[PDB]
């Protein structure tokens, strides 16, 4: 249903939100690449073809 | 015909299709 | 006497 | 067959075909499209008195389902395929509150009508032991 | 008596409903108690058990007449509590239902009996 | 017919949990009764209460107890009801808990009333029998 | 005789 | 013993009151750094499976047994706590927040649909019984 | 021949129990992820038939056979769950909830209406029997 | 000639 | 036959 | 013998 | 063996310790 | 006119005018 | 015409469907600013009084007549109004509210009383006439 | 012999 | 009487002043 | 005349309405500076007595007499008030707004359950009726 | 023997 | 005795002091 849709959505931004955050912490850490999370969506669903 | 009347022939099939 | 009956 | 129970069953249909196409306008509230690629036209039964062969009064018959003749309500998405050459999408005409009492009144009669059925055939089961 | 045999074993049904549905309504009102067990009977062993005594003789009118005067079994517990309660809400109130429902198509039944035996009789 | 004492027990019980509760959740923040002494939490204690002899039956409030639980202290030497180290006990009252408590009583209420309806419905049917 | 029940008919209209 | 509609869905109401139960513990231990004994609080899954039975086109959900959530345990670096490794990262159960509310919502709203579909059948259950008087 | 009545009644209240009980095994099975085989549940779906033998003009109802029902399997991004695909895309069924609500309420109303239909023939038949008496 | 009761055979079907 | 009727007793007892 | 039910039974207690 | 079967044995009781013993 | 009355000729058709003429 | 308390609760449901009516239309046009005259709609309220005219003291309700409140219109300023007055001041309704609300509520609740009347009087009725077999 | 029934002959006036 | 009896004769007017005279 | 529990559950709903009807007077004059005769709104509450009639202390409820709460009113300061004392304190009432609420739920559910009590003892006196059939 | 019915007789009070 | 059962004698007058 919709209900684990809108929770893979919340997962995603908690994920980016992590990343953030580790991002944040290492900002005095010498030597440290950022990092950048990229999101995919997974297999679409065909009900009824055109 | 009317409605709820009676007829010796049966009525045809219908649909409902979504593009013509 | 209490409650007696 | 019977007289009363014609007037009943007929209004029972009629009140039935009100609350379908009341239903159906319901769900197309917000439909943009049909086969065909016309806007949905909400509905309406046409109601008639079906005293054919009994005078002025008799039961009620649904004479024709018709398109109302609100105007149609436009939207400015000038990217949609159906949109005019002034980029309007004409959108149904369906009044949400209306639909709703219709649904509702018509409930009540189909209620009403069954009372007045079921008490007519007791009426009747109770005239069979006439004299006895 | 040969209208007993005919009645037996829906008076015994019945009865055994009865009996199993004061255990379940008593096992809805100790659900809060702590350590309490719920407990049930199997319906169809006891059925078999009341379908499948001597009454002392009496030599005179002054001989008093003889007087007269079911096994629980334990629910296996689904979820463990902490006070030791294993009375489960959904599944003794699905068997509540249930067994009402039984009750009801016993009456029914034994009533259809009873109309028949009437009927049978009535001219 | 014992249905009727047992779910009726039921709702006796269950009313004087949600009393001891209600009683619990005023005096949270009371300071001393009638005496000197602080507030000390109420429970019931839930038994089986079978007359006869066969193991099961409704459940009864034997006894209300005054939990054990350790009395809160806070430091009001001003206060003549304060001991020699200048503290005052307060109810050890768990709030969560008794609220808690407030609505599984009412749900556990409702399910015995529920059931005395049910068997109510059944014992004036089964009058009716063949007739 | 009669025309469309309900909503259509028990709303007031332009004069026509 | 069990009409096979009430058995089928009380079996859906004590799945997801087990379901219900597994999240609420999730939800409860979501900071727990020891168990009982020393190790790690794990996130708890239910697995429902289709009673077979004879019928198979119709069935009810049992559940076969609760596992432990195989995923990265959360690592915090507290060297001073006596749980630390040689490294020092403590371990904090891998309990999703999102996940767990989401599942209560739906546990509760199966549930409640299964408390609608027995509602709904009693009343043709009790008029069935009016056939034969 | 008020007695066939009894035989097209008693075969709809059959077949639409069965019906109730198909949609109620599908909605209790929602949720589930695993079969006994370990395959994900399929939504199933009875089919009617006139229950009228070569040259029988109307009969009743009955059940032909229990087929899965046509819809794409719902598709789950979990790849920590012990069963999962080859991406990680756990299959679960495909059951539609307001259409299997509606079939339940569908299910009760016309097992209600057959009910009725075989007490008013009893009655009939009662009275048929007091014909001259 | 039958077919599926109820929810299937209620919604609109795809085109072939 | 192959499907118990939902009326009828635990198909799986 | 059942105990207290609610709140003190259903928190964790060294047995005594 | 199943959750909601018959046996004529009482479940042990429900302990939880808080310390390993 | 009594209201709830039985009279032989029939009611005036009603008119709900939306401005004044 | 309807017996004797056919009649009494037969008038005394016209006019709490009347008093209902009146307060419904009240309730719609609380901010209307002009009628078909280019007057402002003024609060309708019904009249209610016994109808015992063959000597007797009770007899039912009937509603006597429609008449509009005399509690002083509200004034609005609003100079550029086609309506305002010389000052300015554009008249408009004096309905209550919260009075049309009770209205509302207490004229269903009567209404319902009555219902109960008549059906309580019908059932009476009906059994008189198996007095004595 | 009667009057308004209703939030009219319920609230409180002058005197006539 | 005492409330809800029967009476010879009928209650006084029913009045309520805003402001006493 | 009322015949017994008819006669105990009309008094009681008496009773209950009048404690309704006290309390809602109690809540809407919460705030009321003044009386018609300048005296301050003093709340009013019921004293309930059982009927008894003069040897049975089985009987419903009667509403001995309103009695007027000799609890000292509230003063709050307004020396411009006439109203006002010689010190400068206007009375107000002592109405407790909560209690008023709890009364009034109170007097509400057991309207409720007495009602209930008359309609279970009528059915039963109407079955009565028909004993021996 | 009774008294008044709900707020006043369910509220400690000084004695007298 | 039991808190539900029948007893021939008055239950004693309950009171509640503000202090003892």
């Amino acid at each position: 249903s919709s209900l684990w849709i809108a929770k893979t959505g919340l997962d995603a931004q908690q994920t980016n939100m992590d990343v953030i955050a580790n991002n944040l912490a290492n900002v005095s850490t010498n030597g440290f690449k950022r990092q950048r999370a990229v999101f995919e969506d997974l297999l679409y669903q065909t009900i009824r073809q055109p | 015909g009317v409605p709820g009347a009676l007829s010796n022939q049966p009525a045809p099939p219908n649909e409902a299709p979504i593009a013509t | 006497a209490g409650p007696r009956s | 067959l019977l007289n009363i129970f014609d007037i009943a069953g007929s209004a029972l249909a009629a009140q039935s075909k009100r609350l379908n196409v009341a239903a159906s306008n319901l769900a197309n509230a917000d439909s943009v499209t049909g086969p065909d690629g016309q806007p949905y036209r909400a509905k309406q039964v046409v109601f008639q008195v079906d005293a054919a062969p009994g005078q002025a009064t008799g039961g009620v018959k649904v004479a024709s389902v018709i398109e109302s003749q609100a105007p149609e309500k436009l939207v400015y998405e000038p990217g949609n395929p159906l949109a005019d050459a002034n980029g309007y999408v004409k959108m149904p005409n369906v009044d949400v509150v209306g639909e709703m009492v219709n649904t509702m009144s018509a409930s009540r009669s189909y209620q009403a009508n069954i009372e007045v059925l079921n008490t007519v055939k007791s009426m009747m089961l109770k005239t069979l032991t006439l004299g006895q | 008596d040969r209208l007993d045999a005919a009645l037996r074993f829906q008076q015994e049904a019945l009865n055994l409903r009865a009996q199993r549905q004061e255990i379940l309504a008593a096992n809805i009102a100790n659900a809060d108690t702590p350590g309490y067990q719920a407990r049930d009977i199997d319906f169809a062993s006891e059925l078999k058990k009341v379908m499948v005594g001597v009454a002392l003789t009496l030599t005179s009118s002054h001989h008093i007449p003889a007087q007269a005067v079911v096994d629980l079994l334990y629910r296996v517990p689904d979820q463990p509590s902490l006070d030791g309660n294993t009375v489960d809400m959904d599944r003794e109130r699905t068997q509540f239902a249930d067994n009402s429902l039984k009750y009801q198509m016993g009456l029914t039944v034994l009533g259809s009996q009873l109309k028949g035996m009437m009927n049978v009789l009535q001219g």
